[PDB]
């Protein structure tokens, strides 16, 4: 993952 | 199993009297704790950016600035404002299966320098959460770094599972 933290993993 | 079990929603503070106009704008992401862990692969978590874009609905355009794989990443999405002002709700999540109803709150903010948000999950029995630091620099005190150690072991997080990314220089700035 690059977007590791908030909202994780959405689409 | 796997998991910290979510903090109850009383363990969570709200910043008194939300400002929108003054927590939009970028912010680096500086650090992160969560009770889902990591691959550990590579080692090293890059930092990335959020830009709050506040709307005339009062809802946030979000877009996340990353880099991999040679390539800077966009991610775009919706916040819409929840029961109390820093509070937000993760709204239009349809059609790609797997109905996650994400709850903001904005825990604490200088609007100037620092800001920590609370993050949580609600699919399927077992939620995913976790604690976003946020600075308008990338620079990281001792103290506000153990600040948020602090706070995340409140919310039951070990020292492992927090997480303080490396700097870049690439598509973030």
């Amino acid at each position: 993952l690059v977007f590791f933290a908030e909202d994780v993993g959405s689409n | 199993s796997d998991l910290i079990p979510a903090p109850p929603l009383s363990k969570v503070p709200l910043q008194q009297n939300f400002q929108d106009n003054q927590f939009h704008g970028k912010w680096y992401v500086v650090g992160a704790a969560g009770n889902v862990l990591l691959r550990e692969d590579k080692d090293p978590l890059k930092m990335y950016a959020t830009i709050y874009e506040l709307k005339e609905d009062k809802s946030y355009n979000v877009t996340s600035v990353g880099f991999d794989d040679k390539k800077c990443l966009y991610k775009i999405r919706t916040f819409v404002p929840g029961s109390q002002p820093g509070e937000f709700t993760l709204g239009r999540i349809k059609s790609e299966p797997g109905g996650t109803s994400w709850l903001v709150r904005v825990v604490s903010t200088n609007y100037n320098q620092h800001a920590m948000v609370f993050f949580k999950e609600v699919a399927q029995n077992r939620e995913t959460f976790n604690i976003t630091l946020y600075g308008r620099t990338k620079e990281l005190t001792s103290e506000l770094k153990e600040n948020f150690i602090r706070f995340s072991k409140s919310l039951g997080l070990p020292e492992n599972h927090i997480v303080f990314p490396v700097p870049i220089d690439q598509c973030i700035d």
